[PDB]
């Protein structure tokens, strides 16, 4: 009965579509409208259930450890495998480089995963002791736990941001300096903006094009388009030696 | 660049 989950190729289709829609929003110059009505673009029914609320870049040794906003934890290891620990303290899911998923438990698991389990526990403990939870102000909706828990598909960092791409399609961009964050959902064609005051607001992209938005959000969306391009192909299709 | 998300 279990769903196989949205497959990565299907995620890539929606990503390309979001790339195109970001281009369209951005080319519409949304901060230049006669009267910007950003509030009218809000779409509360499309609020994301999941985002990365904490992260640790130990990629020099092991990988990128993270917490999701339901307090589950995961790691994308340097061998492109993922281990996630659900918020019950014991349930695990292991995802191989090719996406093959297996379910296990901390109490009952193949011995082959002992090392990666122990590393995940170290990441968890670190995050819990040291790091602030992003979106700690959002109270979950009833049944949000029924949505498929995603894993971190890919990530990268620039000088100004970290880019986190989840297996449900979402692309999260966290800006280092000012703590502002974007959560782009290519399935809902929506974007959530977390501003410097920690206000969390979810917009329909097509409505940002219709109604406009402030220049800070407009600026972050220009950068987002560039990040999506990089995600889709780290190297340019017009010159594969050149970084997207 | 920072090696973690925002600290407590």
């Amino acid at each position: 009965l279990g769903s196989p989950g949205i497959q990565g190729e299907v995620v890539d289709c929606h990503l390309s579509d979001m790339l195109q829609q970001l281009h369209s929003v951005n080319a519409s110059k949304p901060s230049e409208r006669g009267l910007v009505r950003q509030e009218e673009a809000e779409d509360p029914a499309c609020i994301p259930i999941f985002w990365v609320s904490k992260w640790v870049d130990y990629s020099d040794k092991y990988g990128l450890g993270y917490q999701l906003c339901d307090n589950s934890v995961g790691v994308l290891f340097n061998d492109s495998t993922r281990l996630i620990l659900y918020n019950d303290g014991d349930s695990l899911q292991y995802i191989e480089r090719d996406g093959t998923e297996s379910y296990l438990t901390v109490s009952s698991h193949p011995n082959s995963l002992m090392k990666k389990i122990t590393l995940l526990k170290y990441f968890r403990n670190y995050m819990s002791e040291h790091l602030l939870k992003a979106g700690a102000n959002i109270t979950p909706r009833e049944g949000d736990e029924l949505a498929r828990l995603p894993y971190l598909r890919t990530w990268f960092r620039t000088r100004s941001a970290i880019i986190l791409h989840l297996s449900n399609g979402s692309v999260q961009i966290n800006f280092f300096q000012d703590h502002t964050k974007l959560i782009l959902c290519p399935l809902m064609a929506a974007v959530t903006y977390i501003d410097e005051k920690r206000d969390f607001r979810t917009y329909r992209l097509s409505l940002l094009e219709e109604y406009g938005c402030c220049k800070e959000l407009a600026s972050r969306l220009r950068y987002a388009r560039t990040m999506v391009d990089k995600l889709l192909s780290s190297r340019s299709a017009s010159n594969r030696l050149k970084a997207s | 660049g920072p090696m973690t998300s925002t600290p407590k």
